[PDB]
RNA sequence: UAACUAGGGAACCCACU
């Protein structure tokens, strides 16, 4: 019923996600920590994870019905925990 | 044979095991993703502890 | 309220009951196969 | 914490339906526990 | 028994409590994009 | 011999005696196999109801009691080989008891059970 | 054995046995067409009868008494659809693109995968390095038609140089000369004629001095077999009761393939001489080693011995039931009743189980297999597939590895690159695994002509003339080994007396000929070369062109002397030319000594590496590669898909033949039922799509039909009528009745609990309705709890159609086929 | 002396294993394949094998041979020990009986005339049966009118009555038994048997005195528990030392002012404390209520657990709900919003309770579940209450101090005061870029509603103005 | 005047990386 459909603050909403959003992006077997990075979501039509061609190499995954595993990050401090640490430009120059 | 339709599954709070109280196997019984060991490595790796605490406990089976 | 099935082998079709065991009155063939629905379909010719 | 003669199992403990699950079908531990109780009272 | 449920792979330990099954988490195919930036990933909306 | 065998399983009986054991057909036919002639209880069912047990513990085929420590501590050494009882419920009467004492046999029980 | 009851005496004998035709039944005797038995979850088995003898003596006989059910591969010689015309097949619903070769085992087609194993009745000698041992022999001896298993015995050199053996059944390292004197053979003389051959080379005499030195203490018969009765693994009580052992152990447990008799005591003497003396030369280098992958070393248990040594133990066990039957009724005095005595379950549910499951026993797993129905050359992949017995997850290499000897037999390119490279593997085309027969027209044509059995040679002559085998088991010597082996070759050339398939091998370097009969080696036919000129001449084409008109079949051919199978011994041992145009024309001579030409080389590829174009412009590991990826293409699998209720069906709207196709794909009839289609490619460059093993399609083509597919998906329910407490049934459950009725559409369902054809359905519809009763409805107001079935989720599509009918049980059972294009 | 030697034997045929061998033993006594053992021993009561007397395992093994009940023994045999030899042969041991076979199994019967043959009893039972209706059981009441509706195997005396099987029942089972078919020895029923036809009770923790001696009033806490003479180890108070008492010179004594509970009696299940201890006579006062509970000072414990004393939404009719004041063992005590206290079967429905509900006080403020609300009109005017269920035009209320029917109460809200149809129906998309498309309704709402299309693979959300059933 | 949750396991086989 549409009365108990009001907001005050304080109230949580698990919304869908969108635009803008952080995930977790990663491929069996993780061998290093390029293994595992966070993205942005982009809401794309089609039925497929659309990630970016440079990200193949730290990857490792080259399309040919290879599938991802994508994580969300459900609190709000694990969501800037990723985007100050695990973000793919904080992951360019790899420490090995 | 490999189709994409076949192959697309998300996840969230579904069905729920009952030996322990994780997620359920597979994508048919509306199972999620292994966090398993070498993911577990690989955030110790990156020092994200409070998403690993997320993955790990909050989000598999608080 | 009687189903009608096609007698499988027999290809000609007969009612059904409900607690009924499977069987055709030609020939006692097993295997009925069912009508097809009496609804409309619509298909985009797409 | 630790003494030698509490290593001989004189009081058996049998976990919970937590431990042994029930699906009308039983645990592989429980009938094994079965076997315990049995045997015992025997 | 509970040795050979504690003891595996598939076990508590390493089965359960090292690497679990989690809730938010979609697997599917990737192909690839040259028209999104490095830290983007373009997810579907039956995901979303 | 095997006229002393019991045929069957049903109404075995236990001699209050000896502990004898045999069906209600052979005492009623036969009478004891070891001690009819100082019980005579053959051409009588009510002698052998008198003389015979219903409830009885462990049975034991004697075959040689002449080398059997068991024949040793169930006294039946000097007795004919035979199924007997080790545990047997019952007693005698007092005139029968007295009648095998004035022929010089003591009664003693075969009742051997440790009760409580 | 024929049983035997000690009271009157009787004895049980089983004699003739009947097969009849697959039929089912409560009812009456029907033929059962295997598609029906696929459809209604049966099992396409034949009933199997035998007669019986009892003698108590007092003989009667009873003919024809059920044993029991044993299933059948379809389109064999006692399947109902053997030999029938096309239209016929057609009138059965059943295609006659299928190739059988599959049992139906509760509806499901079960394929039963070649096993490899070592080759019995055959010494080999290796060389265990990080043992004991310097150089060991072994020979895994197991007779024909014997219902026993092999025995491995070893006979291994120590490395310091004594010689001893591992007998079975016996734990300890048992010396040679204990054996030889536990035979009947006191002299050390004696036993060295057996071992040496020539004593004119004193070096092997000289190895072999330490090993006869050891056992100088013990010269008697009688003191040796006590010898071999010492430290049995069933230990004997005295000197009496462990004479007996040990004799029972020299009789009937080492080597049974050269006989298990008392006069069999000098010819198991002379093979183990043979062992010992292949150990010498293998100790000297003058034969090198034996290699565990050569694939002349190899057998393939097809369904023939597999079902036989399953058979063996079932059929065993059914004679111990019969003999606790027997047991149990003669010491009530009375006489038993046969038809009780012979349960059938013992014999069909065993056969059923173990192709049910895999589970090759009551052992090994993943004998029998489902087929794989996605393609026809899927399908015909996994009936020409072969499996080592190799397990998995080995760090070594040699048992995976392309030996020499897969050269034409089994496939190079095609194999699992999983972890199972190389160990599963896929026959070639043209290779025949030969089905074997008896030795026992070979043995009375080699005692026709001047061989010298066993016990009638002096051990002097033996040295100056080559030994002679036939299934390893060593059956006399003869003089001229040429005349010998051009005669065994001129009656194959002609199937006078000895098989197309058997195979003769002269070992020239080491005087040996070896005729193997055996049941499961390899072969594959190639062209005879005389002197320099194939003889496969003109008017064999013309004869062979014009068949159904000449009745000019292959089989004519192999009449005529012009091919013949040689399998991977006699490869060996054979010049084999590879085309004619090169090499038999003079030039700078390679050798002009060719025996044998290849009929063509494309035809040393399997099925699924002959549907690739041009693949030795390829590289391998890509051949590999397509070789699992032709297994996996859509396409129509089989003619009569719509017929079957197959789970996961992926069929295709427009398949085409390929543009570029080879030869042999008209014999595989991939132009027939293909997969795939014809599409004008182009190899650019173009916006990044196609960046890194990815493509970019054509989204007009696509909206014409373009690898527009279907995929059937078929789902199955039957109710179980029980002991009132839990009764399934096929209803609509309704909202008010029903209990624990998750929250879906229930209005698609008809009357009777079921879907009509032509229905969209959707994930987390339902597709049946189906209630269970609860035991505790009058233990109130709320009954029959819902167990239905719901369409898989996340999937979606029209259903295609629905079958009703009764299953194996007589329980009421439904198919739902649900159609959706892809 | 010989030894015995266990050989394993078929499950109940023991005794027709030593029947069978001694029947061997003579049969082949002349013979010149001689028994040479000495006895065999089949028990009362060992079941699963039998014993043979012998000198030698090889004389059992050759004796036994030819017999298949000892199949399962012939390869190995087991001696018995020396000293345990004599174990073997030792054998230790208007009324109510249970009977040994049938459906009645261990089931009480009151033995009602004792007939003099020796051969049976008369019994009286109550029948597990189910009145020829399930079968083509719990015990109840012998329903003679039920039998005499559902037919069958059934005879009618008045009272008297004989039915399915020769069952003999009268007005309650009388049927003939067995004496060696029933245990005529250790029964003891019950007092609940006793309406259908000493003791000690230590525990540790407990505090008890000393009654008698020369150890008297040292009162110590409880260590062990045995069974008639317990040999107790109490700590007493200023004793580091462990004393000895058996359980007759002891007593349950318990200082005034201590967390008290009740074994049995009529007492039973409430807890509490004592006031003043006299000599025996130990007064207390519950936890629930302020009654003066008189106790046995042998009917007394020491357990510091809280107190039990649950209040349920239950539906007495779809027209009026109920919450459960009091669990009892058939029945439940359930007060209804009319305040009337019913007592109703087991088999009420439970009723989903609205946990967000809103109700208006006399006050017009809102006031909902778990609210301290005053009482200021109605019949219980002037207490105040906890607010537990609600209605349309009721509130129920909970008081702790309030010892009626567990603390609950009703009143009306107003006196008081705060301290789809579309749903799988085919449509047909009649307006907008999906115009012509047919399809099932999944879900649908007041404004929109999802469309599973019969064409695509793929279900879709519109308008319910551009929606047109067919 | 809308009654709202899901239930097993163990083995083998195949496929993807
Ligand atoms: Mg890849
Ligand atoms: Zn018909
Ligand atoms: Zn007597």
């Amino acid at each position: 019923k549409p009365s108990d459909l009001h907001l005050q603050t304080g109230y949580k909403v698990e919304r869908h996600m969108c635009d803008g959003d952080i995930v977790i992006f990663n491929r069996q077997p993780t061998l290093h920590k390029m293994s595992m990075m966070g993205h942005r979501v982009r809401i794309l039509p089609w039925s497929t994870f659309r990630l970016n061609l440079s990200v193949t190499t730290p990857y490792n995954a080259d399309f040919d019905g290879d599938e991802m595993n994508l994580h969300l990050p459900q609190s709000l401090e694990t969501r800037a925990e990723i985007q100050e640490l695990a973000m793919v430009p904080r992951m360019i120059v790899t420490p090995q | 044979k490999h189709m994409v339709d076949d192959k697309i599954h998300s996840r969230a709070r579904g069905p729920i095991q009952i030996l322990n109280r994780q997620p359920m196997e597979g994508r048919s019984r509306d199972g999620g993703l292994r966090f398993g060991e070498m993911e577990r490595d690989c955030q110790i790796a990156h020092g994200a502890a409070q998403f690993l605490r997320e993955r790990l406990f909050e989000a598999s089976d608080p | 309220q009687p189903m009608i099935y096609i007698c499988g082998e027999c290809h000609t079709e007969n009612e059904i009951k409900s607690r009924d065991p499977i069987r055709c009155r030609e020939c006692g063939y097993r295997i009925m196969y069912k009508k097809r629905t009496k609804r409309l379909v619509v298909f985009d010719a797409r | 914490y630790a003494r030698p003669e509490w290593m001989i199992v004189t009081v058996l403990p049998v976990p919970p339906l937590s431990v042994r699950p029930a699906v009308r079908n039983q645990d592989d531990l429980t009938h094994k526990l079965a076997d315990i109780v049995k045997i015992n009272n025997q | 028994s509970l040795k050979q449920r504690l003891k595996g792979k598939e076990g508590r330990v390493r089965g359960n409590l090292m690497g679990k099954r989690v809730d938010f988490s979609a697997r599917t195919v990737i192909t690839p994009d040259p028209n999104l930036s490095i830290d983007q990933v373009g997810v579907p909306r039956s995901i979303a | 011999a095997l006229e002393t065998v019991p045929k069957d399983l049903r109404h075995l009986r236990a001699c209050l005696l000896c502990s004898l054991v045999k069906t209600i057909d052979q005492f009623e036919y036969d009478g004891c196999d070891n001690c009819d002639a100082y019980l005579q209880m053959k051409g009588n069912r009510e002698m052998v109801y008198d003389c015979t047990s219903s409830s009885f513990d462990g049975i034991i085929a004697m075959m040689s009691p002449e080398d059997s420590w068991v024949s040793k501590w169930q006294r039946v050494s000097n007795f004919k080989p035979g199924v007997y009882a080790v545990s047997v419920t019952g007693r005698l009467p007092q005139g029968i008891v007295r009648e095998l004492k004035s022929r010089g046999v003591a009664y003693k029980s075969r009742d051997t059970a440790i009760k409580t | 054995p024929p049983i035997d009851l000690q009271p009157p005496r009787y004895l049980l004998k089983f004699e003739q046995i009947y097969l009849s035709k697959p039929t089912h039944w409560d009812g009456a005797p029907s033929p059962m067409m295997p598609n029906e038995a696929r459809l209604r979850n049966l099992t396409y088995s034949a009933p199997l009868y035998v007669d019986i003898t009892k003698t108590v003596q007092l003989q009667t006989q009873h003919q024809k008494t059920f044993i029991g059910k044993i299933p059948i591969m379809l389109r064999s010689t006692y399947c109902l659809l053997n030999g029938l015309t096309d239209r016929d097949l057609c009138e059965l619903n059943e295609c006659p693109l299928d190739p059988g070769g599959y049992f139906i085992i509760n509806g499901s087609e079960k394929v039963l995968i070649a096993q490899e194993k070592m080759a019995t009745n055959t010494v080999y000698v290796f060389a265990k390095k990080d043992s004991k041992y310097a150089y060991t022999g072994e020979c895994r001896s197991c007779l024909e038609n014997s219902s026993r298993p092999t025995s491995t015995i070893w006979v291994s050199m120590l490395a310091r140089q004594r010689i001893v053996a591992t007998l079975p059944y016996i734990k300890q390292e048992v010396p040679i000369i204990i054996v030889f004197r536990a035979l009947g053979f006191v002299s050390d003389r004696d036993i060295l004629e057996h071992i040496i051959y020539d004593f004119e080379d004193p070096e092997m005499m000289e190895m072999v001095k330490p090993s006869l030195d050891e056992a100088f203490v013990i010269q008697e018969q009688n003191v040796a077999l006590n010898f071999i009765g010492s430290r049995g693994a069933k230990p004997g009580v005295t000197k009496e009761k462990r004479i007996k052992y040990a004799k029972e152990v020299l009789q009937k447990e080492m080597l049974p393939h050269v006989g298990v008799s008392d006069f069999c005591e000098t010819k198991k003497a002379y093979f183990l001489g043979y062992m010992v003396h292949r150990l010498l030369l293998a100790a000297l280098g003058r034969r090198e080693l034996d290699d565990r992958d050569h694939y002349g070393n190899k057998r393939l248990d097809l369904a023939g011995p597999l079902l036989a040594f399953l058979f063996r133990g079932m059929f065993k066990n059914l004679l111990k039931e019969v003999r606790i039957y027997a047991q149990k009724f003669i010491d009530r005095g009375k006489d038993f009743n046969l038809e009780l005595a012979i349960k059938t379950r013992i014999i069909s549910d065993g056969l059923k189980y173990s192709l049910a499951t895999g589970n090759w026993g009551d052992a090994r797993a993943g004998v029998s297999q489902v087929l794989n129905r996605l393609t026809f050359a899927s399908t015909l992949s996994h009936l020409r597939r072969l499996n080592s017995p190799i397990g998995r997850d080995g760090k070594l290499a040699k048992p995976r590895q392309l030996h020499n000897t897969l050269w034409g037999m089994v496939c190079p390119a095609e194999t699992p690159e999983g972890h199972a490279v190389g160990l599963v593997k896929n026959l070639a085309l043209m290779a025949y695994i030969s089905v074997g027969s008896q030795p026992s027209p070979i043995l009375e044509f080699l005692e026709e002509w001047s061989m010298e059995n066993l016990e009638e040679i002096s051990p002097a002559a033996i040295a100056d003339a080559t030994k002679i085998f036939v299934n390893g088991c060593w059956v006399g010597i003869h003089k001229d080994p040429e005349q010998l082996m051009n005669t065994l070759r001129k009656l194959r050339r002609q199937m006078d007396i000895i098989v197309s398939e058997v195979s003769m091998i002269r070992d020239i370097r080491e005087r040996e000929i070896r005729i193997y009969t055996d049941a499961g080696r390899i072969c594959r036919p190639l062209l005879i070369v005389e002197k320099q000129k194939l003889l496969l001449k003109k008017r064999h084409i013309d004869q062979l062109k014009e068949r159904e008109y000449n009745n000019y079949s292959w089989q004519d051919l192999v009449a005529s002397g012009v091919v013949e199978y040689i399998d991977t011994l006699e490869e060996e041992t054979v010049m084999l030319a590879m085309t004619p145009d090169d090499l038999q024309e003079k030039e700078v001579a390679y050798c002009s000594t060719y025996t044998h030409c290849e009929i063509h080389p494309s035809m040393i590829l399997g099925v699924c590496a002959s549907i690739i174009p041009f693949p030795d412009h390829n590289q391998s590991p890509r051949n590999t590669y397509q070789s699992a990826m032709g297994k996996q293409a859509m396409g129509v699998y089989i003619t009569n898909f719509h017929v079957r209720m197959d789970t996961l069906a992926h069929v295709l709207y427009y398949p085409q033949k390929p543009l570029v196709t080879t030869r042999s794909m008209e014999y595989l009839r991939f132009r027939e039922l293909p997969a795939g289609i014809n599409s004008i490619v182009a190899i650019a460059s173009y916006t990044g799509y196609n960046q890194e093993d990815s493509v970019i399609m054509n989204r007009s083509a696509v909206d014409r039909g373009f690898f527009r597919s279907v995929f059937y998906r078929s789902y199955k329910e039957q109710e179980s009528k029980k002991g009132f407490d839990q009764e399934e049934v096929f209803e609509k459950p309704t909202r008010e009745t029903c209990q624990g009725m998750r929250h879906a559409i229930y209005d698609k369902l008809d009357d009777d609990g079921l879907i009509a054809p032509g229905v969209r359905v959707s994930g987390d519809d339902v597709i049946i309705g189906k209630t269970v009763t609860l035991p505790e409805n009058e233990d109130r107001r709320y009954t029959k709890r819902d167990c239905s079935t719901f369409l898989r989720t996340s999937e979606t599509g029209i259903v295609d159609q629905v079958m009703v009918t009764l299953n194996q049980e007589g329980y009421k059972f439904c198919k739902i086929r649900v159609r959706s294009v892809r | 002396d010989p030894n015995l030697w266990t050989v394993k034997c078929k499950i109940g045929e023991e005794r027709a294993t030593a029947i069978s061998l001694m029947r061997k033993f003579i049969a082949y006594q002349f013979t010149d394949t001689p028994l040479q053992i000495k006895s065999v021993v089949a028990p009362e009561h060992v079941k699963g094998y039998i014993y043979v007397e012998a000198y030698k395992q090889t004389h059992v093994k050759q004796a036994i041979e030819g017999v298949g009940n000892l199949r399962l023994g012939y390869w190995n045999q087991q001696m018995v020990p020396i000293k345990e030899m004599t174990d073997v042969l030792k054998v230790v041991k208007k009324s109510w009986v249970r009977l040994k076979r049938g459906i009645y199994k261990d089931d009480i019967a009151q033995v009602d005339y004792v007939e003099p043959s020796q051969n049976t009893i008369s019994l009286k039972m109550i029948p597990r049966i189910d009145y020829d209706r399930i079968k083509a059981p719990p015990q109840r009441l012998f329903d003679a009118e039920k039998i005499r509706s559902l037919g069958g195997d059934v005879a009618s005396d008045g009272d008297f009555l004989i039915f399915e099987g020769n069952r003999y029942s009268r007005k309650f089972l009388f049927k003939s038994f067995a004496m060696s078919a029933v245990i005529t020895e250790g029964v003891k029923p019950t007092l609940s048997e006793l309406e259908k036809f000493r003791e000690h009770n230590f525990q540790p923790g407990d505090n008890v005195e000393v009654c008698e001696g020369e150890l008297i009033n040292l009162q110590g806490k409880i260590l062990s528990v045995d069974g008639n003479k317990i040999t107790i180890m109490p700590k007493h108070e200023d004793l580091k030392d462990m004393l000895e008492f058996p359980a007759q010179e002891l007593r349950k004594y318990f200082k005034m002012g201590d967390h008290v509970k009740v074994i049995a009696g009529r007492f039973e299940g409430d807890t509490g404390l004592i006031v003043r201890v006299e000599e025996n006579f130990v007064i207390l006062f519950s936890d629930l209520t302020m009654h003066e509970l008189k106790v046995l000072p042998r009917d007394l414990q020491l357990c510091s657990e809280t107190a039990s004393g649950w209040g349920e939404l239950v539906q007495l009719d779809p027209q009026t709900v109920g919450v459960i004041v009091r669990l009892e063992r058939e029945t439940f005590q359930v007060l209804n919003m009319y305040g009337k206290v019913v007592t109703v079967r087991h088999q009420v429905t439970r009723k989903k309770d609205n946990r967000f509900a809103v109700a208006l006080d006399s006050e017009q403020n809102n006031i909902h579940v778990k609210d301290i609300v005053k009482v200021i009109d109605g019949p219980h005017s002037g207490r105040e209450g906890e607010i537990r269920h609600l209605f349309r035009s009721f509130a129920f209320l909970h008081c702790k101090k309030l010892v009626e029917n567990g603390g609950m109460f009703v009143c009306k809200t107003r006196h008081l005061v705060l301290a789809n149809e579309l749903i799988g129906q085919t449509v047909r998309i009649s307006q907008g870029p999906y115009k012509g498309y047919i399809g099932v309704v999944k879900d649908a709402t007041e404004s929109t509603a999802r469309v599973e299309l019969h064409s695509t693979c793929q279900t879709i959300s519109v308008d319910r103005q551009r929606l047109t059933t067919v």
